[PDB]
RNA sequence: UUACAGACUUAAGCAGUGGAGCAUGUUAUUUAAUUCGAUAAUCCACGACUAACCUUACCAUAUUUUGAAUAUUAUAAUAAUU
RNA sequence: AAACUCCAUAUAUAUAAUUUUAAUUAUAUAUAAUUUUAUAUUAUUUAUUAAUAUAAAGAAAGGAAUUAAGACAAAUCAUAAUGAUCCUUAUAAUAUGGGUAAUAGACGUGCUAUAAUAAAAUGAUAAUAAAAUUAUAUAAAAUAUAUUUAAUUAUAUUUAAUUAAUAAUAUAAAACAUUUUAAUUUUUAAUAUAUUUUUUUAUUAUAUAUUAAUAUGAAUUAUAAUCUGAAAUUCGAUUAUAUGAAA
């Protein structure tokens, strides 16, 4: 506390120089914090998982010899045909050209 | 042929719904533009630069699309898409957390004391 | 209350045309800060449904456009 | 005695379908998410068809994903009722039934084994 | 419908609720919209472990039309096979 | 089903070159109780018994989880999933702004307060915790401003250490001691006085109003500044000066 401020400022400046630190004696807002924050993009953008997963549609070309059946897809197609037979099918979609 | 978002994005590998697609798109574009937003924010908040350059950066920041905003990213359940009471340790909503926990799907989760 | 050191909340607006032609500026930027240049110009400010016509005076500088376009109707009970 | 012998108790690690510990919690969440997705995919690879009227459904249990420091082992139990050639002959020694073809792409296929595809995913 | 037993209750005790201001939920009413439940015990800081944008499910305006999926059939650009 | 059990607790062994130190600890294994024993008394279905007391031994005193059936066709189609039915240029999809925060009355649940067995300051060789958190971070010390010697509080500047039994969030708080405290003339002051002296006594002055709101209370509101964010107008948080409602 009795150490003159000039002496303590000389130590701060030299120390900052040796340790590659930003010396801002005035205290002006410099934005250095923004320049030092970490990039969270990679972590944020992987939230929902890796998109390059093997999918059932790729199995018919990876393994031509084997014939796989998608029961979930097959069930949906059967429900579509059933509704067509009862007359409860879907209306034909209007064309933008019209 | 007509993707709903301005830029082409790959689909998440698991459960999909409209809200998940919207959130995922914002996540990908935040990563592509994160550096740009930080650089403009620096120029706009650096008091050593002239006010004119600072105001130019602020104007550019206000003109960026909403899908580049970090504050618009919302954690959703990766299994159901529900966006309330989502545990970040598993990225699942409370109900899906309980169901997965009891099935032994969460690596080290057991029932409490 | 935006920190004064950050400056005004400047938004892209067509002020040059409104200063050389006198046309009203229709805008949805309710957050925009009324800058001292805007004084005298005519603005049409969205309130969620309609665009409220408002002319800017010298006592409006510093405030924001949204402050002059109320978004709700006055409450009334079926007494 | 019971818990101090490997033959008299079930290791608690087996109570979980994903057996993993990563210091990087994010990578652990990713591995857990990858294990559910692969489990779903494998369920879709169990139904096979030789002809329109010969659909063989293999019943698969949930996968046990053993994550060690160097490798991931995906262990699962499966049941298949061989209804196409359930004879007393040795004709099955001269062709690969659909279930053998499916099991041989997991590790044996030299060009497109599922392990190599998953090795890049993980 | 009988008897007994059990609690249920009551008592005692401590601090509160019910009164003031504010926070919050609900109702009612209003509103272009005031999203939707739950709504005696067993709803009412409940769903919701955080509504400025997002969230969002509502309203106004503008805009998109095989759309996020699978398959079929064409067309191309590309790499292998032959 | 009970239990067995797991947890807690007590003890033993093992592990730690006791500077990742908390060895007064950490966490693996095992042990222990559903306590036991005698003695007198009182009842009994009197016997190889209960209810009590008494002495003796012991650390021994607490919890957990899960379901068996059935009812409310109780809640949920808004965690996700299914049938039927309806929309398919729209009841699907995207953007900007707005709303979900409106306000007569009513209700539920909370917070703060209405003063003296109770509130406010101050307490640096730093009284005394536990359980958590920190790679989509936790942020030390220091310096600057508010702001005054300093401290305290808030923010800025800067970004030490630690991705952790190591460093940080973080010197726990109440407690306890001293001082102060409206209503209260139960006070304060001027003289004199004392073997109560941080005090006693005496004589003067110390208000009036007043069932009442103060140095209680902190709602409401003005102005300035700050924090997060691209953005704080509808509609966020904090600080300073001023305001000071009901109770
Ligand atoms: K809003
Ligand atoms: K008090
Ligand atoms: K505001
Ligand atoms: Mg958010
Ligand atoms: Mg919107
Ligand atoms: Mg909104
Ligand atoms: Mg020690
Ligand atoms: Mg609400
Ligand atoms: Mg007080
Ligand atoms: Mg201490
Ligand atoms: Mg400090
Ligand atoms: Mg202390
Ligand atoms: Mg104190
Ligand atoms: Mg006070
Ligand atoms: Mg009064």
């Amino acid at each position: 506390m009795n150490v003159p401020k000039a002496r303590l400022l000389k130590v701060a400046e030299l120390s900052a120089k040796i340790f590659d630190q930003n010396f801002n004696p005035s205290g002006i807002r410099t934005g250095s914090k923004i320049l030092n924050e970490r990039l969270k993009g990679p972590s944020v953008a992987s939230y929902y998982g890796n998109p390059d997963i093997l999918k059932f549609r790729h199995l018919k070309t990876l393994y031509p010899d084997i014939e796989f059946v998608d029961l979930e897809e097959q069930y949906r197609l059967s429900m579509v045909e059933a509704k067509k037979r009862r007359g409860k099918g879907a209306p034909k979609k209007m064309k933008k050209d019209a | 042929g007509n993707f709903r978002f301005p830029i082409k994005t790959k689909l998440p590998p698991g459960f999909i719904n409209a809200r998940i697609l919207r959130d995922n798109f914002k996540r990908q574009q935040f990563k592509e533009n994160e550096i740009l937003v930080k650089s403009l924010k620096f120029i706009a908040r650096n008091m050593n630069l002239p006010t004119k350059l600072r105001l130019e950066a602020q104007l550019k920041l206000n003109a960026l699309p909403n899908y580049m905003r970090s504050t618009q990213i919302k954690n959703r359940c990766v299994d159901s898409g529900h966006a309330r009471f989502v545990l970040s340790d598993f990225r699942l909503c409370r109900y899906q957390f309980r169901e997965n926990a009891l099935k032994g799907n969460l690596p080290g989760v057991k029932k409490g004391i | 209350s935006r920190s004064v050191w950050k400056g005004p909340n400047i938004v892209p607006l067509p002020i040059r045309e409104a200063m050389t032609k006198g046309t009203p500026i229709r805008t949805n930027a309710r957050a925009a800060t009324i800058l001292p240049q805007f004084v005298g110009l005519k603005f049409q400010i969205h309130n969620g449904k309609e665009y409220v016509p408002i002319e800017i005076s010298e006592d409006m500088v510093g405030h924001k456009l949204g402050e002059f376009a109320p978004t709700r109707k006055r409450f009334s009970y079926t007494q | 005695g019971n818990i101090n012998n490997k033959l008299q108790h079930l290791n608690n690690m087996n109570n979980w379908n994903t057996q993993i510990y990563n210091y990087n919690k994010n990578m652990e969440i990713m591995n857990t998410m990858n294990d559910k997705l692969i489990n779903k995919l494998l369920y879709k690879m169990m139904t096979l068809k030789l002809n329109n009227m010969n659909i063989n459904k293999i019943i698969m249990s949930k996968t046990i994903n053993q994550h060690s420091l160097n490798k991931l082992n995906i262990k699962f139990y499966y049941y298949n009722n061989d209804i196409n050639n359930n004879n007393n002959n040795n004709n099955n020694n001269y062709y690969m039934n659909m279930m053998n073809k499916l099991m041989n792409i997991m590790n044996n296929n030299m060009n497109n084994n599922l392990c190599n595809i998953l090795s890049y995913y993980y």
